[PDB]
């Protein structure tokens, strides 16, 4: 199996919106995704399982979506605190590729 | 509330073999599998594999499959990862973490529970070189 990330980097202001990509080579169930959060010097952190399930403890700010190949995380409203590489991969792990969010 | 941390050597020379240890210190090993991911420096994250705690199933990167040995100890509450063949290339950032929610308790029932993967720890940094 195979997974892309698109768009590879981003850079933006505070009070904004941003939208990933994450599309899988052939059919998912919506059970099998996670997203990360990545920061640099620290230690990484689960955001979202199962696609909708929201982690304790991390904001509401971050929402995902999608179904069958095409898999999206949305951030409502960006803040200056949100400066990370940001992973989804499946639940074997096997694939990933990476998307560094910058701010503006 | 469960704390664990990576551990190991930091300059191994080629031609040896790298062995690093995770340790847990909140909780037990029970019903829960237990994962590698590494990061070269200059690329993003990637999968080595992972086992159960009983040490009855174990799932493995194709790439890496014929140099690779992780075991894990339900006493001493360490998980032990060791790699042949040390290349220059093998450079990179260690990670150590438990996956998913399930406790698919057998080798006739099947594996079956592969959800999420918390708490990632620290993290260490292996070296190759010949100084
Ligand atoms: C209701 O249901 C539940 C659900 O099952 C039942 O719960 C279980 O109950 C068991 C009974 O009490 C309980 O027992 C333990 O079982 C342990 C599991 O053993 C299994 O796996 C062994 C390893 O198999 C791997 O390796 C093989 C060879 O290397 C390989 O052939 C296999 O394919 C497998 O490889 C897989 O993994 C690889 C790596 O991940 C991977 O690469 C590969 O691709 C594969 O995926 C296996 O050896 C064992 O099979 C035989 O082993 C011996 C043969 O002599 C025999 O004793 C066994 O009965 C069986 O025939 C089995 O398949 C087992 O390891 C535990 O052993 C402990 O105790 C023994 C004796 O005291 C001791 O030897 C061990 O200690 C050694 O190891 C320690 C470190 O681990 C050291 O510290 C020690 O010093 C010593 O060296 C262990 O302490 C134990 O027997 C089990 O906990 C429950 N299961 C689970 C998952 O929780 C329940 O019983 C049911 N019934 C009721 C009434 O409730
Ligand atoms: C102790 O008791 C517990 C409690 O029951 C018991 O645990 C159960 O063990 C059984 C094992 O026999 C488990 O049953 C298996 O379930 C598998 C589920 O995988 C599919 O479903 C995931 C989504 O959940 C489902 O939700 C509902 C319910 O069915 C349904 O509406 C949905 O459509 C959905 O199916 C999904 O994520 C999953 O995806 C798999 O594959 C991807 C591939 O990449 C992988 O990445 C994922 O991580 C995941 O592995 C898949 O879609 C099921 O596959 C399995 O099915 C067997 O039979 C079918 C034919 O019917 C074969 O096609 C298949 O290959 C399997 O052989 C099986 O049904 C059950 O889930 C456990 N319960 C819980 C709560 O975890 C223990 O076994 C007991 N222990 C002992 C010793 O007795
Ligand atoms: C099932 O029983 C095992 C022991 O056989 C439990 O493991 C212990 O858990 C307590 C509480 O966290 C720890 O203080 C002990 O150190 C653990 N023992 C070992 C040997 O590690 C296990 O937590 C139980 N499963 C549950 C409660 O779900």
């Amino acid at each position: 199996i195979d997974l892309t990330q698109s768009p590879r980097t981003l850079s933006l202001s505070a009070g904004e919106r941003a939208t990933l990509l994450c599309r899988a080579s052939q059919s998912v169930s919506n059970v099998a995704l996670a997203w990360y959060q990545h920061k640099p010097g620290q230690a990484p952190r689960l955001l979202l399982h199962e696609a909708s399930t929201r982690a304790t403890g991390i904001p509401d700010r971050f929402i995902g979506s999608g179904s069958g190949r095409d898999f999206t995380l949305t951030i409502t409203s960006l803040e200056p605190e949100d400066f990370a590489v940001y992973y989804c991969q499946l639940s074997g792990r096997r694939l990933g590729q990476g998307t560094k969010v910058e701010i503006k | 509330q469960v704390q664990l941390q990576e551990s190991g050597p930091g300059l191994v020379k080629p031609s040896e073999t790298l062995s690093v240890t995770c340790r847990v210190s909140g909780g037990s090993l029970d019903l829960y599998y237990w994962s590698w991911i590494r990061q070269p420096p200059g690329k993003g994250l990637q999968w080595i594999g992972f086992v159960y705690f009983d040490g009855s199933y174990g799932d493995y990167d194709p790439s890496l499959r014929s140099r690779v040995t992780i075991s894990a100890d339900m006493s001493k509450n360490q998980i032990s990862l060791r790699l042949k063949s040390v290349t220059p290339a093998d450079t990179a950032v260690y990670y150590c973490a438990r996956l998913g929610p399930g406790g698919i308790f057998d080798r006739w029932t099947g594996h079956y529970g592969d959800k999420w993967l918390d708490p990632w720890g620290q993290g260490t940094l292996v070296t190759v070189s010949s100084a």
